[PDB]
């Protein structure tokens, strides 16, 4: 019975962790953005 | 030769109580260790 509330302590922390998970859904990114700047200034010198 | 088979017959019964009441104890102790497992 103690583990039975230990665990729906853990369902509540489960749904905690599915709700930060449906947020990660919605590094990588900075370095797309310096790609994107890179490209940027190669079209500022072709221009 | 009578009293050996009534000795055993004793025994025998002593013998199926107690299989019954360890297999009574085990399936709550099985019960208890799912119950366990599944939290």
């Amino acid at each position: 019975k103690k583990q039975i509330l230990q665990a729906k302590r853990i369902r509540k922390n489960r749904q905690e962790y599915d709700a930060l998970a449906k947020v990660i859904q919605h590094h990588e990114t900075l370095k797309e953005l310096e790609a994107l700047g890179k490209e940027l200034e190669h079209l500022s010198h072709i221009k | 030769k009578k009293l050996n088979r009534l000795a055993h017959i004793r025994l025998k019964k002593g013998r199926d109580q107690t299989h019954e009441a360890k297999q009574k104890v085990d399936a709550y102790h099985l019960q208890l260790q799912n119950l366990l497992y599944e939290v």
